[PDB]
C-alpha cells in the first residue's frame, strides 16, 4: 500500500535474477553430452507473466525448455554414442545467451534506479509541511 | 478580490485579540458597570459585593441586551459566510452595520456633532459616519447616561440616610453616627422592594 | 471560507495523481521485457478531475516490436519518470507551504 | 455514540500502525540475518527491499511521535 | 479509511468537552483559586475529561474543526462553563457579603473569616463533586453541537445580585436587629449625661458586641448555607436544562 | 489501501486543526481574564 | 545614496517597536490622561470610569487632535516617498518636521531653557533644537499644563464638598459623613453642565 | 515483543512525561497547594518564592514516596534489566505499586462520584481503573490540601482580627491593620517552629 | 596578547546584555527614579505621572547627566581604539576609568569602608578600589542620597496637608477627609513654583 | 577509574544548568533577599528599592560572604584537578566538602533532626548527612533566621507608625492618613541611622 | 523502604549506566589507539564496531540528560 | 532487553569472519606455487558457533609432484564472493547504528 | 580594532590572486601549439604583496622543437593541479573567517 | 584532566608521522632510477615516540642491484605507499571524531 513501487521493482529484480541463473546454466551446459538422447540437457528459459485484472507485478511462471532440435554431431568414438555414431548435444546458442546476459543485467539495474528513486519520493513526502 | 483563507484567519485572530476592547467600548458593558459602581458606592458597603461578581453580572447582562444585535449579526453576516453565499469583505461589512446601528441608538446628536467637527471630516447623514468617530461619541453618551441613572439611584439612599440622621438628632442623641443605624434600613428597603429587579428593568430596557 | 479545501487547493489531489503516475511508469519499466505486455499511459487531466470529485489508455509505439509484442519504449519511460518525480517534488512543496502558511496565520509566528 | 468509541477507534488506529511498523522491522531483521548467515534461498534484492520499507516505516513512526509530543508541549503552555 | 477522519474526530470529541469542563474550573470556587497553579488545574481538567469521556455523547461530525462554525462552538462551550463557575462565586461572595455587613455593623477582614468557612462548607458537602456531576450531565441534556445559553439564561444569571442581598439580609436580619437595639439602648441610656458621649468609647463597646454576635451567626450559619445551595443548584440545572 | 500522502495530509490537517482550536481557546480565555481584572 | 531597502525596513520596524513611547511622550496622550485622572479623583468615584475606558477615550482624542500633523506627514513625507520623489533620508526629515513644530507650539520656553543648558549645546533659535532635548521639554510642559486644567476642574467639586459639609455642620449632625451626601450633587452638577462633552471639547481645543 | 528500535523510542518519549507523572500521581500536588496557601496566610506575597516552594516539595515528595519508588525498582526495573520480564509486563509491574498508593490516598465519596461519571460497573473500590483513579486522586488531594491549608490560615487570621479590633478601639480607623499585623504574623510562625511543624505533619499525613 | 577579533566581538556583545544592569546600578537612573516616586507619593496622586513617563524622563536625564562621562569614554577609549592606537586591553581599561571616576565622586566613604572590610581586600586609597567593591557601595549611597532629597520635597506638601486638616477641624467638621481638600492646593504649589523644572534641574545639578 | 574527557565535559556543563538552583538553595542569597524584602515592606515605600536593585546588592553580598568557601574549593579541588593531582570523583568530593561545612554551620539541629527521621537513615554526628537531606534543612533554617532578623528591623518603624497615628488622634483629626504623614519620618530614621550600611553589615556578620 | 535506601538504589542504578558508557568509550579509545599505533593484531572492524557503540552510548547519555534537565526546568519554572 | 548483542544481531560477528576468510584465500593464492602447501579452507558454521575451523580442501585434480592443492580458478571466485558478501555485512551492520541513533535522537 | 582587514587577514586577497594564477596557467595550456608563444608565470609572493598594499617569463628546461613555443605542458598540468588545491584551501580559510565572525555577533 | 593532549590521544601525532612516511616513500619512487641512491625507510615506532615526548633508516635490498648501486625496490615501494595512505586516512577519521565528540559534549547537541 505505502510501497507499491517496491513490490513491482523488487519483483522485477527477482524475475530478472532467475533469467540470469537460467542463462548461466545454459552456457555451463552447452557441451554436456550426458547420456542417451532424451536425458540430454536442453536450453531452459524462464517465462515472465503479468496479471492485469495501479501496479502489475511480474511473476515467473516456471522454466520452459527450448523447442530447438538438439545439435547432432558425428563421433563414433565417444562411448555414449549411438548406432550411427552420433552424440546429440544441447541446443544452446551462444549468441542468444550473450544477448540475454546483456538484456538481463541492464534491465535488472534499471529497476534498481526506479526502486532507489521511489524511496526518495517517500522520504520527501515525510517532509511535507516542514 | 476576496481575501484569501490565510488572510481571513489573520483578521479573525486580530479581532479576538481586541475582543476586550469591543466589549468595553462598543457594547453596553460601560453603562452597566458604571451604574452598578454607583449602587455599590451609594450603600455603606465599600468593597463588599467585590469586583468579580459585578463584572460577571455585567457580562451576562450585556449578552442579554446584545442578544438582538448579536443574532442580527449572526443571521445577516455569519450565515451567508458559513454557507459561502457571500465573500469575506461584504460579510465583514454586514457584521459591522448592526453594531453601528446599535451605537447610534445609544448616542446623542450633540455628541456626534462635537466629534465629527473634531475629526475635521465632511458628512451629512449620521447613518454613514465612520465607526472610528462613532466610538468616542458612543461612550461619551454612555457615561453621561450612566451618571443620570446613577444619580437617580443615589437619591433614595441619600433620602434614607438624611431621615435617620434627622431622627437621631431630634431625639437628642448627637453622639451616634447615622451610618451604622441607616445601613440595615437601606439594605432592608433594598430587599423588600426587590431593588435589583427594578434596576434590571430600567437598565436592560433603557437601550431598546 | 476558512476551510482546508479552499486553503490547500488542488495541491492535495495532484500529489496523489503524481504518485499514481509513478506507479504506472514504474510498472512499464518493470514489464519492459515481458512479451505481449502493452505500455500503459495515464491522463493527468482526467485523473485530477476524478480525484477532485469522486478508461485504459495505451501508448502508441514509435517503432514496431521485434516480435515479442511489447510496446514499452524504455527510453521514453525513464524520461517521463524523471519528469514525474520533479513535478511531484514541486507539488509536495506547494502543498507543504499551504499547511505552513495556515499554521503561521493561526499562531502569528 | 459516545466519545469513548472515538477514543478507542483512535487508539486501535495507533496500535495497528505500530504493529505494522513492528512487523516490517522484524521481517527486515530476519531477511537480513538469513542472507548474512549464508542462506542461498534469500536474494539481496529482497533484503534491500525489506530494509528499505522498514527504514521508511520507522521514519514515519518518528514523525508522528514528534508531532504528538509537540502538540502536548503546546497544550501545556496555555492559559487555564 | 482515510486517517483524517479518525484523528480529527478524537480531537473534536475531546477538546470541545474539555473546554466546557476547563472553563468551569477556572471560574470555580476551589479549582479556580489563586493558590493552585495553572499546571495542576490544567492536569485536573485533562484527567477529568479523559475519565468522563464514556458518558459524553459523540459530537456531531458536521461541524469542522477548521471552520468559523467550529470557532463559534469553542466560544459557546466556554460560556456554559463560565455560567456554572459564576454561580459558585455568587454563593461564596454572598457569604463574604454576610461577613462584611456584620463587620460593618460591628463598627469594623470579617468577610475572609466567612469566606474561608464557606469554602470549607463547599468542600465538606462535596460541592466540587456535585459541580463535576453537573457539567457531565450538561453534556447529556445540552449537547455540544446544537445548544447554547439563550437570552433568558443571561437575564436569570444577571438577576443574582438581588439574590445576594436578599439572602445576605435574611441571614443577618436577626443579628443586625440585635446590633442596632443594643447600640440604640446604649445611646439612650447614656444620653442622660452628654459629657460621656460615646465616640471611641462607643467604638469599643460596639465591636465587642459585634464579635459576640458573629459568634452567634456562626452557630446557625450551616442551615442557611444548605438552603442557599439548593437555590444555586436549581439555577445551575436550569442553565443546563436538566 | 492507504499511502504516505494520505497519512502526511492527515497528520498536517490534525496539526493545523489542533493548533487552531488551542489558540482561539487561549485568546478567549485571555479576553475573559482581562475583563475580570478591571477596576469596577 | 538613500538607505538600502533592507535598512529602511529595519528602521521602520524599530519605530513600531517604540510606538508606545511615541504616543506617551511625543503626543497629546499624556495631558488628556492626566486631566481625566484628576477629574475622576475630584469626584467621589474612585475608579468608576475604569482605566481602560479612560485610555480608550484618550486614544481617540489624541488621534483626532493630531490628524492635521498626521496628514501633513502623509502629504509631505509618505506620498512623495511612495511616488519615488524624495530620498528616504529626506522623507524621514519631512516626517519629523511637522512633529517637531507641533511639540514646539505646546511647550514652554522655560522647559526648553533648562534642558538646552542641561544638554550643554550652544543653540539660540527655539526651532533647531534636537529631539533629545525637545521631548523631555514637551512632556514636562504637558504635565504642568494638565495640572493647571486639573486644578481648574477640581474647584467646583471642592465648592460642593465644602457647602455640603458646612450645611451639615450647621444642623449639628457632625457625625454624618459629608462625602456620601456630596457625591450625588457632584454627579448632578457634572451632568446638567454636560461635563463629558464639555471637557473633551476643551481638551481637543486646548492643543493649539 | 516490540523491536529494539521501537522500545527505545517508547521509553524516550515517556521520559519527557516525567513532570506529568509527578504532578498528578505523587505527593507533589498536596504539598505545593499547602505551601501556597500558607504563603498567602502571612502578609508576605512572594517572599518564599516559587522556586524554593517547588524545591522543598520535590525533596518532600521523594522522602515520603520513597516506599513507592522502592517497590517499582525491585518489581519492575530489576526484572527488566535481568531479562526476567518483558517490556509490557515490566510497565504493568510499575503501575501496581503506584496505583495502590493513589487508591489509599483518596476519598471514597470522590471515587463513588467518578465511577458514576465514568459509566463503568465496578463492584469494589480496589478494582477501579487507573483512568478514573487519577482524576479522583487529585480531586481528593485538592480537598485535603485546602482543608489542611485553611486550618493553618486560622491562627494568622486570629492575629489580624485581634490587632484590627485593638486599633479600632482607640479610634485609629485610618491605620491599616495589615502592616501592623505583619510583624506579629511572622513571629507566630517562627515561635511554633512552623517550617518544621507543617512538613512533619505533611510527611506523616500520607498513610 | 591582544584579544582576537572574535573575542572582542564576544566581549562587546556581552556588555549589551548587561546594559540594563549598568543603567540602574552604575548611572544616575536609580536616584532620579527614586526621587520622582517619593515626589509622586508626597502629592495626592499615586499614579498620575505614570511609570512609563517617569522612566522616560529618567532615561532622558541620565543621558544628559552622563554625557561628560560618555564623551570622555568616546575620546579616551573609542577614538584610540578605532584608529588602532591602543589595543583591546587598553581600550577597555581606558573606558572603565571615567565610569569609575563618576561613581567614586558620588559615593560615601562609610559605604566604601563598609564593603572594603567586607571584601577582605587591602585598600590604601579610595580612588583605586576594585569595581566589584564600588558598584554595591555606589548604589547604596545613591539610595541614601535619594531619600534625603525626597524628604526635602515631602515637607511642603505635608505642611499643606497639616494646615488644611487643622482648619477643617477648627470649624468642627471631623468627618471631611483633608486629602480631598488638600489635593488642589498640592497641585497648585507644584505649578506656580514650576516644580517639573525646579525638581529636574536640582536632580541634574545634584551630580555636580 | 577516571571518567573520559567527553563525560567530564558533559558533567560540568550540567552544573551550569543547575547553577541558579545552587544560588537560591545552597548559598546565602535566600536570607539576604528575604531580609531586604521585609525591610522594604517595613518602610512606607512599596517598591521603591526595586527587585533588580535588591537582587543586585544581594548578589554582591553573597559573593563576598562565600569567598572563603569558593577559595577553599579552588585551593582543594580545582587546583589539584587542573594539575592532575586527583581524579574527577576526588575533585568533586573535595569541592563539596567546604560547601557542606558552610550549610551545616548556619543550620539548626531540630531542622536536621526533622529531616533525618523522615528520610530514615542512621545519624550519630552532624557531619554524616547526605546533601540530599541537608539542602531542605538548610533553607528552612535560613527562612526562620531571616524572619527573626526582619522582625527586629520592623519594630522601630512600627513604633513610629503608632506614635504618629496616636498624635493625630490626640488632636482629633481621625480622617488624616497616618501613612502619608509617617513616610518622611520613616525615611529620615533610615537615613540618620545609616541603615543601608549596618543592615548589610549585620547580614554579612550573621553568616560568620 | 527508606529515603536513604532508595536514594542509594537509584544512585547505584544511575552510576551503573554512567560506568557502562565509560566502559564503552574507554574500550573504543583503547582499540583506536592500538590500531593507530601499528599493532598488527587489531582489525579495523573491531575498531569501527567499538567506536560506533561509544557514539550511540554517548548520544543516549546526552539525550537522557536533556530530558532530565528539561523536566527539572519544567517543575522549577511552573507558575505556582 | 535493549542491549547491543540483540540490537546488532549476528552482523557484528559476520564482518570478522569475512575478514578471516579473505585472509585465508589470500594465503592460498600466494602459496599456490610453493610445493608441499595444502590449501586451507575456513568453515563458516564454525565461526558461527564461535560467535554464539581452518580445514583442508580436497583437490579435484591430482598434483604434479609439488603436492600443492591450490586451484587458482577456485580461489579467485571464492575471493570475489567473500568480498561482495563482506560489503553487504558492512551495510547491514552499519545501518544497525544508523537506525539506533535515529531512535535515540528522534531526528 | 574590529574590522574586516584585521578579521579576514590576507585570505581575502589570496583567493583572488590564485584565480589570476589559474588564468595564467590556462592561457599557457591553450597556447601550447601556437608557435612563438612564450610561457608566462605569475609570482605569487609579489602579486599578493601588491594586492595587500595597493607576468614573468618561464625559462625552458629544454630547447623548443623549432616553432618558438616554450610551453612545457606537463609542467602546466602539475602547476594547475597544485594551484587548484591551494585555492580550495584559501576558500576554506576565508569562508571560515566569516562563519566564525557570524557566530560571535550572534552568540550561537 | 580535560586537556587536548588527553582528549586527542596519539592521533594528533600519527597524522604527521604518516605524512612524513608518505614523503619518504614518494621520494624513493621518484628516485628509483637514480644510481647510488639508497632506499630510505622511516621507523614508525621510533618516530611516534619521538613526537609524543620531544634520521630516516636504510632499507636493506632483497636482491643485489644490477650495477647502479640503487637499492629501491619499486615493486615494494608501491605497496608501502598504498598501506600508508589507507592508514593515514584511518588516523584522520580517528582524529576528526575526537574534535566532533568534544563539540557535541560542549554544545549538548
Amino acid at each position: 500500500s505505502l510501497f507499491n513501487v517496491f513490490n513491482v521493482t523488487g519483483s522485477a529484480m527477482s524475475a530478472e535474477s532467475v533469467r540470469l541463473n537460467t542463462t548461466s546454466s545454459n552456457l555451463a551446459n552447452a557441451d554436456s553430452v550426458s547420456s542417451s538422447a532424451k536425458d540430454t540437457y536442453k536450453a531452459r528459459h524462464a517465462v515472465f507473466g503479468a496479471e492485469l485484472s495501479d501496479t502489475v507485478p511480474v511473476k515467473v511462471m516456471g522454466i520452459v525448455e527450448s523447442d530447438k532440435p538438439l545439435s547432432a554431431e558425428y563421433n563414433p568414438d565417444h562411448p555414449l554414442a549411438n548406432e550411427e555414431g552420433y552424440i546429440y548435444k544441447p541446443n544452446v546458442n551462444v549468441m542468444e545467451e550473450m544477448a540475454n546476459m546483456i538484456s538481463a543485467s541492464r534491465a535488472y539495474q534499471t529497476n534498481v534506479q526506479v526502486a532507489d528513486s521511489s524511496k526518495q519520493m517517500l522520504l520527501r513526502t515525510l517532509q511535507m509541511g516542514q | 478580490e476576496d481575501y484569501s483563507v490565510t488572510l481571513q484567519i489573520l483578521a479573525l485572530m486580530t479581532m479576538l485579540g481586541f475582543l476586550p476592547a469591543m466589549v468595553i467600548l462598543m457594547t453596553s458593558f460601560t453603562r452597566i458597570v458604571v451604574v452598578m459602581s454607583i449602587l455599590r458606592q451609594a450603600m455603606g458597603l465599600q468593597q463588599t459585593p467585590s469586583n468579580q461578581v459585578i463584572i460577571g453580572i455585567a457580562l451576562f447582562l450585556t449578552f442579554f441586551v446584545m442578544s438582538p444585535v448579536l443574532n442580527e449579526i449572526n443571521d445577516k453576516a455569519v450565515q451567508p459566510y458559513l454557507n459561502e453565499q457571500v465573500t469575506a469583505r461584504e460579510a465583514f461589512d454586514a457584521a459591522q452595520a448592526p453594531m453601528k446601528a446599535f451605537m447610534l441608538k445609544q448616542t446623542r446628536i450633540k455628541d456626534l456633532e462635537t466629534f465629527v467637527t473634531m475629526s475635521g471630516e465632511q458628512v451629512d447623514n449620521p447613518e454613514d459616519v465612520s465607526m472610528a468617530v462613532l466610538i468616542p461619541a458612543f461612550i461619551t453618551s454612555e457615561l453621561k447616561t450612566a451618571f443620570q441613572i446613577g444619580f437617580m439611584l443615589f437619591l433614595p439612599f441619600l433620602i434614607i440616610d438624611l431621615v435617620v440622621a434627622s431622627v437621631l438628632m431630634a431625639m437628642g442623641m448627637m453622639m451616634l453616627s447615622p451610618m451604622i443605624v441607616s445601613l440595615p434600613f437601606k439594605l432592608m428597603l433594598f430587599v423588600l422592594v426587590d431593588g435589583w429587579n427594578l434596576i434590571l428593568s430600567t437598565l436592560a430596557g433603557s437601550f431598546a | 471560507a476558512i476551510s482546508f479545501d479552499n486553503a490547500l487547493g488542488i495541491h492535495q489531489h495532484t500529489v496523489g495523481v503524481r504518485e499514481r503516475n509513478a506507479e504506472v511508469i514504474s510498472t512499464n519499466i518493470a514489464q519492459a521485457n515481458t512479451p505481449g505486455y502493452k505500455a500503459r499511459g495515464l491522463d493527468f487531466a482526467k485523473e485530477l478531475q476524478a480525484a477532485t470529485s469522486g478508461d485504459k489508455l495505451y501508448r502508441l509505439p514509435t517503432q514496431p516490436d521485434t516480435g515479442d509484442g511489447n510496446t514499452v519504449d524504455l527510453d521514453l519511460e525513464r524520461n517521463l519518470f524523471m519528469q514525474n518525480q520533479i513535478r511531484h517534488q514541486a507539488s509536495l512543496d506547494f502543498l507543504g507551504s499551504k499547511f505552513k502558511n495556515l499554521t503561521k496565520a493561526i499562531k502569528g509566528e | 455514540a459516545s466519545g469513548a468509541k472515538v477514543g478507542a477507534d483512535f487508539n486501535d488506529l495507533l496500535t495497528k500502525a505500530i504493529n505494522n511498523v513492528n512487523t516490517l522491522q522484524k521481517a527486515s531483521g530476519d531477511l537480513q540475518t538469513r542472507f548474512d548467515r549464508g542462506d542461498a534461498d534469500v536474494s539481496l534484492s529482497d533484503v534491500m527491499i525489506a530494509r528499505n520499507k522498514s527504514s521508511v516505516a520507522f521514519d514515519a513512526t518518528v514523525q508522528i511521535r514528534n508531532k504528538l509530543v509537540e502538540a502536548y508541549k503546546d497544550l501545556m503552555n496555555m492559559p487555564v | 479509511e482515510y486517517p483524517t477522519s479518525v484523528v480529527l474526530d478524537w480531537i473534536a470529541n475531546y477538546f470541545w468537552p474539555y473546554v466546557r469542563i476547563s472553563s468551569m474550573l477556572m471560574v470555580m470556587t476551589v479549582t479556580g483559586a489563586r493558590f493552585v497553579s495553572p499546571r495542576i488545574r490544567l492536569y485536573l481538567g485533562l484527567a477529568i475529561t479523559f475519565a468522563v469521556m464514556p458518558a459524553i455523547p459523540a459530537v456531531p461530525q458536521d461541524i469542522e474543526l477548521l471552520s468559523f462554525r467550529g470557532f463559534m462552538t469553542i466560544a459557546e462551550q466556554m460560556i456554559i462553563g463560565i455560567a456554572m463557575g459564576m454561580v459558585t462565586q455568587f454563593m461564596i461572595q454572598t457569604f463574604v457579603l454576610l461577613g462584611q455587613i456584620l463587620g460593618m455593623q460591628s463598627s469594623l477582614l470579617l468577610g475572609q473569616l466567612f469566606m474561608f468557612l464557606t469554602t470549607m462548607f463547599f468542600l465538606a458537602t462535596d460541592g466540587h463533586l456535585k459541580m463535576l456531576q453537573l457539567v457531565v450531565f450538561s453534556f447529556k441534556t445540552l449537547p455540544i453541537g446544537s445548544g447554547s445559553l439563550n437570552a433568558v439564561d443571561f437575564r436569570e444569571m444577571a438577576g443574582w445580585l438581588g439574590i445576594m442581598f436578599q439572602t445576605a439580609l435574611s441571614m443577618s436580619l436577626s443579628g443586625i436587629i440585635a446590633l442596632l437595639t443594643i447600640n440604640l439602648s446604649f445611646g439612650v441610656m447614656t444620653r442622660a449625661a452628654p459629657q460621656l458621649n460615646i465616640f471611641s468609647l462607643g467604638f469599643a463597646f460596639a465591636l465587642m458586641v459585634g464579635l459576640l454576635l458573629c459568634w452567634y451567626i456562626l452557630a446557625g450559619l450551616y442551615s442557611h448555607y444548605e438552603m442557599f445551595w439548593t437555590v444555586g443548584e436549581a439555577q445551575i440545572c436550569r442553565l443546563i436544562r436538566l
